[PDB]
């Protein structure tokens, strides 16, 4: 995980961009690991655990997945 | 290329790569589940050359607050957030305010203001006082609470919308200028309450009196009454008033129900030309003129009795189709009801209208008496030799209910009820009409010309009190311990166009007060509206602010002098409004009376000469949105309201939204009305004007989804029998 | 819950060649220099692994 | 004035070419709210009253000058067919005309229409010298 994350910086190191430049990608990596690791059988490695910090991503990734008163 | 814009200032700043995600993450600094690339990405904005950066906050706070539902219905605070921050920008450009001075001392000479208050209070205190106004209270606002605000509500110049003001110095100048004539000993310690109640939206204030404060133009009533008899000069005087009144936020209860019929004329002439037809064009272009004030635009509302000669036939004119000839749908029309019609109906007496001035003693009537009025309705049905016309009152019920539900604007008063119950002496100066909103009454007095001081027009003030926002309603008396006290330096502050309309509102000094949030409460309390939980629930707490605001009224008033014409008041007989009610069967929400202080109107009787009016139940629905409260005492349409205007398509949210996210009940999901009127029947209990009520429908319910004529006629009825006040739209459901 | 089902749910299968994919030279050229170059690096790390 | 003096066999020669343009209001505010065009529906409404004394049905006469920011825009207001905007088809509408307009016509010169109250000493100047 750690090696992604540095590896999640060389391609970063030069400019920004829409969407997403280090922040962003760093916590969607997080994301990703503390919910991917919780299939197999693991402790958290990452606390937190919150929302998916960019959520549009799963509209595209196989929604077809296998009276007298 | 030259991937520069237009900065705040005018020069070519960088291409906007970084730096941009730092302003959405200023705003989500504490929010959760917003999706800041979401609304970073789905702005959809174009990013060409020549672009100013205001422009592209405009455009990102356009599509943030588009993409909200009660899916994330989180980040309409970033949406907030993001527009104060603008408004601060185009404000000063910094995020630091001056110290209230140089802010005051520099843009008093810009005629904005009004040239007094440096010259009302002292530059020493004045930093002093100073020393209170943290900003960070400013980021607790909502989306539809900022977009009215630079809508209209705060000093602009209407044609370059370049904001001169803050949504901060707001409460405290408005504060500090309803203070100016007070002895220099405790303001400073008193202004500090006012500003405490009015930032914590505690109290909530309308535009006439927030959009024309510290305003050279002082005005600041909400409504007024005028009422024209069969003269000429009397025609032209109210038509002069008409014009140069509702140049300045003002709302309008024209009534001409006494003009003439279509006889004849003894002189040698035509009768009336047509009679009302061409003469209320006069009124309907009248109303239609420069706005009021310079915020929207004002629309009147006539009145006419029943037994006009000129049958409904004229109440087709708010129809939709028909011919040129007359179809004026400008106004809100309104009729006159009392206690006999709706009997002459069940009886099946068929109603035979007539002329008002061919006869003598029956306009007055109307409102008077039964005796001598039903003994000339009937010596007249035995009178051969004089012009009327009879029908049956079915026919002419059913064409008005028609009417009433085509075009979904036609009220009706029940004047009956406008006299049993109001605080006045309804044996010398009985109520005729009320305003556009159909929440208020008071004596009126015709006219010859304007300047002559014979004719008396009134008119009224209003405010709000929140009700959810609280903790223990044991303080709420201090809360009004200051603020009538502030309305009372509102009437000698502000000034009269009419001549005549000074007197009679410098004497009765009529004045009432109602309440913004209804749902939050009742949910904050844990009953709903369907079943009747509510039918005296509210009757403990709600049921003693309108018996203790007397007592604020007479601790704050009983050095005050008194109300030159207090004399002309049925509360000044000594007899408290804590049992002047006919109800139906004063049992149907029965409670123990909480709070019967007879030391009240014992005090009241000795030296308690208040205000005419007490308090009322207005609508207030451009306001209220400024603390995201529920728009009235109707419930919201849902959960999440999405509402259109001029501006755009805003989506506001109830208040605690995520701890009580099936709480509430939507008005789609309430069929039956007769909760909603036991409801405001439930309020009669305690109300002091009145009350701005509407009903609503779902055709989703009904036999082949067409509207009934008898369900919703019982309906009527049964509003007509307990909780009997004014009615308003049909409100339909397409 | 194997091959018995997953190896039998590729049925997706689908030609290369079959789709059209043409307007990348024609929304490749006016762009900024890193961004082909993070666009690349992503393409070679994915064709690596 | 007209409400109350037409009710006796009048006749009248109704003259507003001095109201305001579209400009701006000073003090904070609508310009004129749309300029004349409201404003000329309350005297149309006012001469469309009571018999002028029982006999027949008076019509009134406005006037404006030519050089008015709110242009012949507004002239059409007499035309029939059109949207129900602005179409007061119920009055005799009059123009100003001195001799250099149509000098300045025939030269070909575009006139330029202008606002009566933000310019000084122009509509009287229309009349002097
Ligand atoms: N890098 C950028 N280039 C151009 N516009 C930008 C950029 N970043 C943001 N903007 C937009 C949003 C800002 O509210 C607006 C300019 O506001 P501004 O405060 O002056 O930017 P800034 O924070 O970079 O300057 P400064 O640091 O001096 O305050 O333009
Ligand atoms: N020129 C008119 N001819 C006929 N009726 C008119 C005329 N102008 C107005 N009216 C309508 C509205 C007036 O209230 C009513 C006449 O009453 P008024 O204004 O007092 O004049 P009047 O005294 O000559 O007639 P009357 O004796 O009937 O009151 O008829
Ligand atoms: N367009 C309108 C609407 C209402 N009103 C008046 O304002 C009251 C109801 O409107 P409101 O209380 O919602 O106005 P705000 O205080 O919300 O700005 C009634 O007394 C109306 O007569 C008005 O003057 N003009
Ligand atoms: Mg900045
Ligand atoms: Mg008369």
């Amino acid at each position: 995980a750690e090696q992604e994350k540095e590896w999640a910086a060389y391609l970063f190191k030069d400019g920004s961009m829409i969407g997403l430049n280090k922040e962003i990608l760093s916590q969607y990596v997080e994301y990703i690991t503390n919910l991917r690791m919780q299939a197999v059988g693991l402790p958290a490695g990452f606390e937190g655990a919150n929302q998916n910090p960019i959520p549009w991503i799963n509209a595209w990734l196989s929604s077809d997945n296998v009276d007298f008163e | 290329t030259d991937l520069k814009v237009t900065k705040r200032d005018g020069r070519l700043e960088a291409i906007d790569l970084d730096k941009i995600h730092r302003v959405v993450t200023w705003a989500a600094e504490g929010l959760e589940n917003v999706s800041v690339s979401q609304v970073e990405l789905k702005s959809h904005i174009q990013f060409y050359n020549g672009i100013r950066t205001d422009d592209i906050h405009e455009t990102i706070i356009k599509a943030a607050a588009d993409l909200i539902s009660e899916d994330t219905p989180d980040y309409q605070y970033l949406a907030a957030r993001l527009a104060i921050f603008h408004l601060r920008k185009i404000a000063y450009g910094e995020y630091e305010p001056p110290h209230l001075y140089n802010h005051v001392k520099k843009l008093t000479d810009a005629g904005k203001y009004d040239r007094h208050i440096l010259e009302d209070y002292s530059r020493e205190e004045f930093d002093e006082l100073n020393a209170y106004i943290d900003h960070e209270r400013d980021m607790s606002f909502s989306y539809a609470a900022v977009k009215q605000l630079e809508g209209k509500y705060l000093v602009q110049n209407r044609v370059t919308r370049q904001i001169y003001e803050t949504p901060q110095f707001l409460y405290v100048l408005v504060a500090m200028c309803l203070f100016s004539k007070y002895p220099k000993e405790a303001r400073l310690d008193y202004v500090k309450r006012f500003y405490d109640a009015v930032s914590t939206f505690k109290v909530s204030l309308p535009t006439p009196i927030m959009s024309g404060v510290r305003t050279p133009t002082r005005q600041f009533s909400s409504c007024v009454l005028i009422e024209c008899d069969d003269s000429l000069d009397s025609i032209n005087a109210t038509t002069s008033a008409i014009v140069k009144y509702v140049s300045q936020r003002a709302g309008i209860g024209i009534n001409a129900g006494r003009i003439r019929g279509l006889d004849s004329e003894i002189r040698g002439g035509e009768a009336r030309h047509t009679g009302c037809i061409p003469f209320f064009k006069m009124f309907q272009a009248a109303v239609k003129s420069c706005s009021q004030g310079g915020v929207r635009g004002g629309a009147a509302t006539l009145f006419y009795p029943l037994w006009h000669i000129e049958a409904e036939s004229l109440l087709v004119l708010k129809n939709n189709r028909g011919v040129e000839d007359n179809r004026i749908r400008q106004l809100d029309y309104g009729v006159q009801i009392n206690r006999l019609l709706y009997t002459r109906l069940i009886k099946g007496g068929n109603i035979t209208l007539f002329s008002p001035n061919e006869v003598s003693g029956l306009y007055e009537a109307f409102f008077a008496d039964q005796d001598e009025f039903e003994r000339l309705y009937t010596k007249y049905e035995q009178d051969p030799n004089i012009r009327k016309r009879i029908i049956p009152a079915a026919d002419l019920f059913s064409t008005l209910m028609q009417e009433r539900a085509g075009t979904g604007r036609i009220y009706i008063q029940n004047v009956d009820h406008c006299n049993t119950h109001s605080p006045f002496d309804p044996r010398v100066a009985p109520v005729h009409q009320s305003n556009l909103c159909m929440e208020i009454a008071l004596p009126t007095k015709p006219l010859d010309n304007i300047n002559d001081p014979d004719g008396e027009i009134a008119l009224c003030t209003l405010s709000a009190f929140n009700l959810g926002a609280l903790n223990s309603l044991d303080e709420l008396e201090g809360l009004a311990d200051l603020t009538v006290r502030a309305l009372d330096a509102l009437l000698d502050y502000q000034g009269y166009p009419v001549e005549a309309a000074r007197t009679s509102t410098m004497d009765r000094r009529s004045l009432g007060i109602g309440v913004i949030n209804y749902a939050y409460y009742l949910a904050k309390n844990g009953v709903r509206y369907s079943d009747g939980s509510a039918l005296g629930l509210t009757h403990r707490t709600f049921e003693a602010i309108q018996y203790y605001l007397l007592k604020a009224s007479a601790n704050l008033a009983k050095e005050y002098g008194a109300c030159t014409l207090f004399n002309q008041t049925v509360y000044s007989q000594g007899k408290l409004p804590i049992d002047t009610y006919k109800k139906d069967l004063d049992a149907v929400c029965g409670e123990p009376l909480h709070y019967d202080w007879e030391s009240l109107r014992a005090d009241i009787v000795k030296y308690g000469l208040r205000n005419s009016t007490l308090t009322a139940l207005m609508p207030s629905e451009t306001s209220s949105q400024i603390a995201n409260a529920t728009n009235g005492i109707e419930p919201p349409r849902g959960l999440v309201t999405v509402k259109a205007s001029k501006d755009g398509i805003l989506k506001q949210v109830v208040p605690e939204f995520e701890t009580l996210k099936n709480a509430y009940e939507t008005l789609w999901q309430l069929p039956g009305n007769e909760g909603y009127l036991k409801l405001v029947g439930v309020m009669q209990k305690f109300v002091d004007q009145a009350i701005s009520a509407n009903t609503a429908y779902d055709p989703g319910k009904f036999e082949g989804n067409k509207v009934s004529m008898k369900q919703m006629l019982k309906d009527l009825l049964t509003a007509y029998k307990y909780g009997v006040k004014t009615l308003y739209y049909h409100n339909t459901r397409d | 819950v194997f091959e018995k089902l997953i190896e039998k749910q590729l049925s997706f299968f689908w030609r290369p060649e079959e789709i059209d994919v043409s307007r990348d030279r024609i929304d490749y050229a006016n762009l900024p220099e890193h961004e082909k170059h993070i666009f690349i690096s992503n393409l070679k790390y994915q064709t690596l692994l």
